[PDB]
């Protein structure tokens, strides 16, 4: 069994310039930021899929 | 004319202040005891009791 990337998913090749560290709500948190669009996501919680 | 009530048999002055002792159990910053909680699965960041 391997379950099929659902409907939603962005596709990402790994990269070390996605993750890195920024500063999010008085934390130094290792934010991923989302190519399509750029945003960064300090939390792996609410993350696109 | 001291039978007519009994006052719930209580001094005069135990009746006054029991006036403003009703006023102080009011008062909203006295209500502490707080009713119900939500359990939500969300992050801590940045913290207020409110």
């Amino acid at each position: 069994f391997v379950p099929d990337v659902p409907e939603g998913y962005v596709a990402v090749q790994y990269a070390h310039r996605l993750f890195s560290s920024s500063l999010a709500n008085k934390r130094n948190r290792v934010t991923y930021t989302h190519p399509p669009t750029g945003m960064a996501y300090p939390s792996p919680t609410g993350r696109p899929h | 004319e001291a039978f007519r009530w009994s006052r719930y048999f209580l001094d005069e002055l135990q009746l006054r202040r029991l006036s403003v002792g009703l006023r102080l159990i009011t008062n909203p910053r006295i209500a502490r005891r707080f009713n119900g909680v939500r359990i939500m699965y969300l992050t801590d960041d940045d913290p207020d009791p409110d």
